């Protein structure tokens, strides 16, 4: 293969880990800046109120995205082995 | 030099590709090198079967029954596994290769052993490492994912590489990996 | 007894063998080098010029000899090194500007260390070695050499390990112009959190702690890889003409 | 009183002057790493000679960054008294049981102030999110262009558009402290009224 | 092939199933190789006598014991090797897998007992590691769930530093004790196999 | 197995995960928004008092949960034992 | 082909593994990187096995090997004789409970469990020496981690979030361990534990 | 052992923790209470006021309360000790 | 074959100069910059340098004499036996000798008859005693250090710096005003009191 | 060395700790007090202007207090290292 | 056995030693791959080493090798050049620590034995290591302090500037010219 495939192919695992970090932590970062504006809200100063919340949400965003996100990952595996013909020659 | 033989064959591929695969998911030391190169040495036996029956069944046996001269089998030996190497050399490699022996530029499958045989083991080493750090991708992807969604919610200290490894044998699972990987690594050698 | 003859060939061969990029790397192993070390010395058997004969192997005059040039070897290969350790530099940069790797920070010692996009970019670095044939030249590199710095006749002079051990300097250098369009892109994502803690001090490594950062790190790695070819086309040019002033070869 | 146009004059004057005192900022630091990675074996093999160019280094150092710091200084002095004034009442630094009384802080802790400061917290995230990140797209050719430049006038490029983006991402807080001011203006009277 | 003879004697076995799900427990317990690479591959070679008694005994009988009178030699004593070796792997290869190999040789065969050496053996390696994969994933959760309550904890006290791996190191320890540990895991790694 | 067998276990695992972080940590942001509450009421911005007693009740709250919690764990390894038969075929 | 897995196997059919295994975890608790060598570990291990298989290495040299000396008879007095004091060894250590699942799992049950093969015997010593290895390095961390998380807390305390309790937290343990007598206590009660 | 033994032990554990943390911290945690209400009643507003104070009380409670808490983790360490043969057998 | 490198490692008085040495590298904050490679070769020299008397010894009765060779396997071997255990016996506590003695059984009426295998478990164990004593002793300065750069810097107010990457300077400062690596392999090689 | 060494040694070395922090930190404790005192009378709410004066002081403290500090210092490491032949036996 | 002892009787001990000093400075931790930190600190240990070399060559080998001295003479005659350096490198007090030691005291250094010298060459290796080491620390500290110190006095107090201020110290690093500088001082401490 030539260095623009492979390229090509880094953009599409780059791309892979972008959507699951974002699927994943977009809740969280929901939820902590929610429990931000009421900390700032209410004057109140506890640094590790966020941390249950978003520990929650993390869970359950992996809960409810886990499904797709495997069988995301599982498409990719899968659509890197059919690409092995065109490294062969 | 006995062990030689086996590097002219199809052994040099599939235990980067499996030294690259246990190094890709998580795993330190397990299947050790010894494992991967006993793997590797059956997945020979399995791929380099029409080759091997070629030898025997035509220079192999007819030195059983002799009827010949001894060097001889070395000639009828040295035709049906170049043939198996020159399938899988680049054209580039093996030109390269000639240039800097020296000769002239010749057709391809008159070139000689000796300039074939290191043609074939940088043309296997550029094949396995394009696959293996191909098959690396994807566990990849997961050691980023759980590393960057614990440093999201911070813990600093939590190794990705000890809570991403359930999640790695997980998709080499879901995948069944060994049926894909050792799989097209037979499928990976035209003849 | 072909040992005796071409153990020197072998020797520098084989030394840059263990040290490249590729073929001198974990995922291979040292059966396989040895073994294609010593295929590689029966092809460009011709292509050697007569050993200094009168020099036995097991005598001073031959250790002196097979050390100056397993320096030859190691010298050669440890550039290429240098070309890959230049891009995974870029990679954790980026990386611990993301706050990727953040214990490996604070800590410096022990530590906790995520070498993640470290390995990404060592990936990228070897397939753009393999893919633009660059271990082709790198035997044809020491296969002049045997004609270029003969067996016997000198070898790397004072200047040389000077200019080569400069090259940790050109690495530092190389990693931010690559990644200099990211650490500006990552600095004003940092900041922009700052201004965030500033405003509003409730906002906090807990409350939205490194996720900004992580997102914007990943996206300016995924945009940096488009133009990551032609910065390997530059400093393989660097790469190939050290080398091709190691082995003088006028080059 | 204010708090975030205390909060915006800091961040506004800490990188406008950041700028022209860091053009002399990096240069004193540049010339102190530059002496300090320099040694001729003499100031090496007796320690009571590297102190001494420590010692200098750093007071040619230490003028730019007190520099910075004093307008940053200033500028958080003269910010926070932009409503109000200087005056020194000695009585308000007594020690007075009646500030920490809970009735009076849970009735300034809710009520409609809360509500508009949740209304300015939800604000002061959209701000920064919404144009650090336009900043991040609308100059990606550029920005893009830094690697492929000449060497030393890159980095100088660099660092010369970094100063701007973080510029107008602590600007960009103005319409924050805004719609605080009158706010804060009207609590002066209506907790009179 | 003498350099590589201890290392197909071990494929046929059932040792790579074991040391694969031995080296991801220690991976799982966090041990930083306190069993060394010795120990496992020592606890695993016996295990591996252990389950292959049936196996050895059978190879004993029908290969040592007539070599002892050297009744036929080095034809018929490898056939009556390779058999009862052919009985013991052919029983534990899925059969998708062995399908798979086999369609990949090209050969036909129709009798699944009938099935050549070559191509069964790396069927059933690549059978033998999805086993252990799997297995080896199975045993790991419960011990992700300390490592990720106790950084969870950890992190809510606020001590961002304080790695867990040393602290939820004695819980693991405890659990793996608890749930009687080496004696459930060795067992149904000895149960696993039907012979 | 399958794939969403596999999903099934997950989604157990991080169903102990998440019962366990919140039984041990549910009372400490309890014990923290309340101490929090006070210093906002009593306007006292101390940011590190809250501390002392988020540790005491997290310690007293793991030897309370510590009985089922070792239980539960202990379950969840069993039941992933007798699971082990229908991945062996 | 059976040459390099003695050292694998003798070091198992003997009381090695309990030691390293206390040792290496040990080594963790103290929070130090390694700085005892592997190389040490396994040394001091090794003496202890001398240390404490003395009672049945001074009867395989005394009964099978010394004998093997005059020869008297080749390789069956000394393969059928020191099994004695190794079945002996290990039958004396091994959990009934742990060792009913091995016979159970063979498929041989007999009522006198000194009439099991080696072969059944020797899966079931390694699995009861891990057991105790493991409870003993469980038991000997507990001090080791109450001094974690005071120290952790301690810091925390004062808001040094930055601090890594874990080198603050060093000289604590590397005092704890010097208070007890350490190797002492340690390396006494792991000899003790063979009783026999 | 039992699973009820060895929660038994982590009982003793975390009491130990719970004391000796409540020994060194309980007062830094006054004076800090002490030198907040000051601030409050004087309307200081200096956020890192309290830091010498409790510093200055941590470590004279770790100077005052260092001999019987070395002495409480050195019989700790030996109740454990003789606690090795009931794990024995 | 890997077992028996460690046995003559053990036996000499290697093993109280690593454990020191690395105690005082976890100690400074370095990272490997001590690196292990040179730590092995720093207590190789200082053993080449303490064992002096005792390789002298055996130069001159196991090494030299085993040229007319007068001797083999019998009275040669426990000819190196004995110089090491008279230095050994010199190292060890009789506090761990007599804990080790009783643990074996055998009683002997005097201290210098014991048994080897019984001498070298008493000695690695006080070994190990004496190199945490002495690397816990160095330690000491260098986490006043690190408790009085992280104390400064949270008074400041920058909680958020790490108090590693800013003391570690001054760990090397303090390491070198007091002529640092001469003390300490001073008192090392001090401690073999002979 | 028995217990009540060790411990007799730790309380040098805390006091030492104790006596550097406190001679670094009274002078920035007294100036933080000096300019709060100020905002407060003069009703000045800007909580970051303390932080110029403070940290001169403390560099000036590192300054005055540097000689006399190092010397405690190296005196410490010079009164361990005479204190090793008791630990030798 | 061998390379690591060449090893250390060559400079690849100071110079390998302000290599890890400069990568815990720089913040990239183990990003120069200590086989790169290796193999250029064995570069450098060779262009130092190149008049010593040069020494042992001409003193002793080249009779040797041209028949005009015996082996056992070559061999104790190519100490003569290695001790001359080391004699250099060492500290008068970190030498007489370990002559006193032996008993067997000497007039002038130069009749110290090797087992002697090389222990109190190693200890004024790392003293000498070390000092310059912090000097490389101090450039990269005050990075770190001016960045914590603006932010600081800034506001924010939350950004934990030592990831804000990695790339401050890799471009001046690399903008002050940064390794070339210290080369020329780890080739400049070897003064013969």
């Amino acid at each position: 293969m030539t260095p623009e495939i492979f390229v090509e192919l880094f953009k599409e695992s780059l791309w892979l880990v972008l959507i699951m970090v974002c699927a994943i932590i977009i809740p969280s970062l929901l939820i902590g800046l929610v429990v931000a504006i009421f900390q700032a809200a209410t004057s109140i100063n506890e640094q590790t109120l966020s941390f249950l919340p978003r520990l929650i949400i993390t869970l359950l965003a992996l809960m409810f995205f886990g499904h797709w996100m495997t069988q995301m990952l599982m498409d990719f595996f899968y659509s890197m082995i059919e690409r092995l013909p065109q490294v062969l020659y | 030099l006995p062990a030689m033989v086996i590097l002219m064959t199809s052994f040099t591929r599939i235990v980067v590709v499996m030294s690259i695969l246990r190094q890709a998911m998580g795993l330190q030391q397990t299947p050790s090198n010894q494992v991967i190169i006993g793997i590797a040495l059956f997945l020979t036996f399995f791929i380099m079967a029409p080759v091997f029956n070629q030898i025997n069944e035509q220079a192999v046996q007819p030195y059983l029954n002799e009827q010949i001269s001894a060097r001889q089998a070395f000639d009828l030996a040295q035709e049906p596994m170049k043939a198996f190497m020159l399938k899988q050399t680049r054209i580039k490699d093996l030109e390269t290769f000639v240039e800097m022996s020296g000769s002239q530029v010749t057709a391809p499958e008159q070139v000689s052993m000796a300039v074939l045989i290191p043609a074939f083991i940088t043309s296997e080493l550029k094949t396995a490492f394009q696959i293996g750090f191909m098959l690396f991708l994807p566990f990849l992807i997961i050691d980023l994912v759980v590393a960057s969604v614990l440093m999201a919610m911070g813990m600093m200290m939590l190794s990705p590489m000890i809570v991403s490894l359930p999640f790695k044998l997980m998709l080499f699972v879901l995948v069944d990996g060994w049926n894909l990987i050792l799989s097209t690594l037979a499928g990976s050698f035209a003849l | 007894d072909f040992i005796a003859n071409y153990f020197w060939p072998y020797t520098r061969i084989a030394a840059m063998l263990m040290v490249m990029t590729v073929t001198g790397a974990r995922f291979v192993p040292a059966r396989v080098r040895l073994y294609l070390g010593l295929a590689l010395t029966f092809a460009v058997m011709p292509a050697i010029p007569a050993v200094p004969s009168d020099i036995a192997l097991l005598s001073l005059q031959g250790f002196m000899i097979t050390f100056e040039q397993i320096v030859i070897g190691m010298a050669m290969g440890m550039v290429t090194q240098f070309l890959v350790q230049i891009f995974v530099m870029l990679g954790q940069i980026l990386g611990m500007q993301s706050s990727l790797g953040f214990a490996s920070m604070v800590d410096p010692a022990n530590g906790q260390n995520t070498p993640l996009l470290g390995q990404m970019f060592m990936l990228l670095a070897t397939l753009f070695f393999l893919s633009s044939d660059g271990h082709l030249k790198m035997i044809q590199l020491v296969v002049f050499s045997f004609k270029s710095l003969p067996i016997g006749s000198g070898s790397l002079t004072t200047v040389d390990y000077r200019e080569l051990a400069l090259w940790l300097g050109i690495m530092f250098k190389a990693s931010l112009a690559v990644s200099l369009s990211g650490i500006i892109a990552l600095l004003t994502v940092n900041l922009s959190f700052g201004v965030m803690t500033r405003a509003a001090p409730q906002l906090n490594i807990f409350s939205l702690g490194f996720s900004f950062a992580l997102l914007v790190g990943l996206l300016l790695c995924w945009y940096i890889l488009s133009g990551l070819y032609t910065h390997y086309e530059i400093y393989w040019q660097e790469t190939e003409e050290q080398i091709c002033r190691l082995i003088r070869l006028n080059c | 009183r204010s708090k975030e146009l205390a909060s915006v004059s800091v961040l506004v004057v800490g990188a406008v002057s950041l700028m022209w005192f860091g053009e002399a900022l990096a240069q004193g630091l540049f010339t102190a790493m530059q002496r300090l990675f320099s040694l001729d074996r003499e100031e090496i093999f007796d320690i009571g000679k590297l102190f001494d160019i420590i010692g200098g280094s750093l007071v040619n150092l230490l003028l730019p960054l007190l520099m910075i710091l004093i307008t940053l200084f200033i500028a958080a002095l003269i910010g926070a008294a932009g409503v109000g004034g200087i005056n020194f009442s000695a009585e308000a630094a007594m020690p007075k049981l009646s500030k920490m009384n809970p009735l009076s802080g849970f009735k300034r802790m809710f009520g409609l102030q809360s509500w508009v400061e949740l209304l300015k917290s939800i604000l002061k995230v959209m701000l920064v999110a919404g144009v650090a990140f336009y900043l991040i797209e609308a100059s990606q050719k550029d920005l893009f262009q830094l690697s492929l430049d000449v060497y030393p006038q890159n980095i100088f490029h660099a660092l010369d558009i970094l100063l701007n983006f973080v510029l107008l991402i602590s600007c960009s807080l103005l319409v924050v402290v805004a719609i605080d001011i009158p706010f804060q203006i009207w609590q002066h009277a209506n907790q009179l009224k």
